[PDB]
């Protein structure tokens, strides 16, 4: 036997599915949604580290010039510079007054913590989704991990289930995002090559142990004061420690739906969107045989209290009688109310109690317990609790019921309203058929 | 290595229509956030100090 349904996509929102074929008495699936995770693939273009500036001793040489070359390194800069005359703790360096050369060099590499303590950026494409079910019926009770793709297909006590696709396909991660120890930031960042000093991207690297390293942060070079030795240097600060300063806000505390946001692998989870599309396939061992099933006859149904909250906040007692003593499955055939038992047992004494909960202000529905159904309709009044520390449990539903008051005050002034007009039409239409007899 | 944090004293929380009132009682600047899971959170952050 085949079957297909959906499930709303809440994590530990209780759903029971109705089962009935010929032959059979019916059956009641109880299905729940205990983790979700939500994963993007990623392709990495680079990252970024604080930067380190290697400056090696300068050169001095007394009665000659020295000229120096370019070299293949991240930002080198190298400055010559004529008549200078060094100092020490001594006295002077070299006899020419004015003779001497001074050469001075520096250049960027990257921190020799850039291993630990790096910011990744990312591109965002179509993402995943991972969960986990727990499933009920007659004596078994499992949970299981599934890929809602509509491709994995799982075995449960010889039950086979196939999940999704998923109905919505919404992700609330960017294209571009930027990945730092545990927190995911919705930013656009400069291309490669491209980066500016003072800002993110000051320095760039493919990965992290790649030998190629792009940096443009301003080594500007400066002449050394008179009668001292040493090497000065303006450089704008590093853009990694600014952007540490003042990142923003992160993912983590404004993604939508609730949406708790991980990182290793980047993921988000228990995100309440859309429904799940659920296909079954049943043995024929899981049934039970009519000719072993109870029998239910003139099963009359009446409501003791109801008060719609987010709790289970309504009771409702069947009488009904029967031939002998037994289990059935019961089930609620709308969405306005939502049941908490999945069976019953129903002796010779004839009175059974359920539990429901429902958020309209008055209810209507058909409550099927084995093969017997029944209507149940009744009034509830509204909570005093203004909050309350646990989601709902049943789903949003408020219009009333046709029957119920205020709808029947609508419908009785509707009527009277229709059936003085209908009486105008008839005296009207009587009135221009004399008229046009004569 | 592990390095150790305390935890910050619970907020005094008042009831309300489709509000809540949170007196919140630092001993040292925290930061505080609070969003909604609906379609469009009004996501808030801010560093307490004082009494509030
Ligand atoms: C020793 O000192 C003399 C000068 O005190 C240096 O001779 C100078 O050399 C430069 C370039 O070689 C010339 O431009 C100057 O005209 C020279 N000065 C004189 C007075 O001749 C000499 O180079 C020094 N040698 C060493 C090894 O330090
Ligand atoms: C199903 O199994 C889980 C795990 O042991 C348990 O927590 C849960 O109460 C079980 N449900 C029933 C109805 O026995």
């Amino acid at each position: 036997y085949e079957h297909s349904t959906v499930m709303p996509n809440v994590v530990g929102f209780p759903y029971k599915a109705h089962i009935e074929r010929p032959g059979y008495s019916p059956l009641t699936l109880q299905m729940q949604v205990v983790e979700t995770s939500l994963e993007p693939t990623l392709n990495l273009e680079y990252i970024t580290c604080e930067y380190k500036t290697v400056v090696p001793s300068p050169y001095v040489k007394c009665c000659g010039a020295s000229e120096c070359s370019t070299k293949e390194k991240p930002d080198y800069q190298c400055k010559v510079y004529t008549g200078v005359y060094p100092f020490m703790w001594g006295g002077a360096y070299c006899f020419c007054d004015s003779e001497n050369t001074q050469l001075s060099e520096a250049y960027v590499d990257r921190s020799d913590v850039c291993r630990h303590d790096h910011a990744s950026a990312y591109k965002a494409h179509t993402a995943s989704l991972k969960a986990k079910v727990r499933v009920m019926y007659g004596n078994v009770n499992q949970t299981v991990d599934v890929y809602v793709n509509g491709d994995h297909a799982v075995t449960i006590g010889g039950t086979q289930f196939i999940f999704g696709p998923l109905s919505s396909a919404w992700t609330p991660f960017d294209n571009k995002i930027v990945v730092y120890k545990d927190e995911v930031f919705n930013q656009d960042f400069p291309p490669y090559g491209s980066g500016q000093p003072g800002r993110f991207g000051d320095i760039q690297s493919r990965t992290v142990e790649s030998n190629d390293l792009y940096a443009n942060t301003a080594l500007k070079l400066a002449r050394p004061s008179p009668g001292m030795v040493h090497v000065p240097y303006t450089q704008t600060p590093s853009g990694f420690k600014y952007w540490l300063k003042e990142k923003g806000t992160a993912l983590n505390t404004k993604a939508p739906f609730g949406c708790q946001i991980k990182t290793n692998p980047v993921r988000a989870m228990n995100c309440a969107v859309g429904n799940i599309p659920v296909s079954m396939n049943l043995p024929d061992s899981a049934f039970t045989r009519i000719v072993e099933a109870p029998t239910i006859i003139d099963l009359t149904c009446t409501v003791a209290t109801c008060t719609h909250s987010s709790d289970f906040g309504g009771v409702l007692t069947l009488t009904y009688k029967t031939d002998k003593n037994g289990d059935c499955s019961v089930h609620s055939h709308s969405n306005v109310a939502t049941l908490q038992e999945a069976t019953a047992k129903v002796k010779t004494a004839g009175k059974v109690t359920l539990h429901f909960s429902t958020a309209s202000a008055s209810p209507s529905f058909v409550v099927s317990l084995c093969s017997a159904r029944a209507t149940c309709s009744a009034s509830c009044e509204p909570p005093k609790d203004h909050i309350v520390p646990y989601a709902a449990s049943h789903s949003n539903v408020v219009f009333p019921d046709m029957s119920g008051t205020a709808l029947s005050w609508v419908q009785k002034i509707s009527g009277g309203l229709g059936a003085f007009a209908i009486g105008a039409i008839l005296v009207l239409v009587v009135v221009t058929c004399i008229g046009l007899r004569r | 290595i592990t390095c150790r944090v305390p935890m910050a004293r619970e907020p005094t929380v008042i009831h309300g229509k489709r509000e809540v009132t949170l007196h919140l009682h630092p001993d040292h600047p925290t930061l505080f956030s609070y969003r909604t899971l609906g379609e469009d959170p009004q996501y808030h952050e801010e560093w307490v100090t004082a009494a509030v």
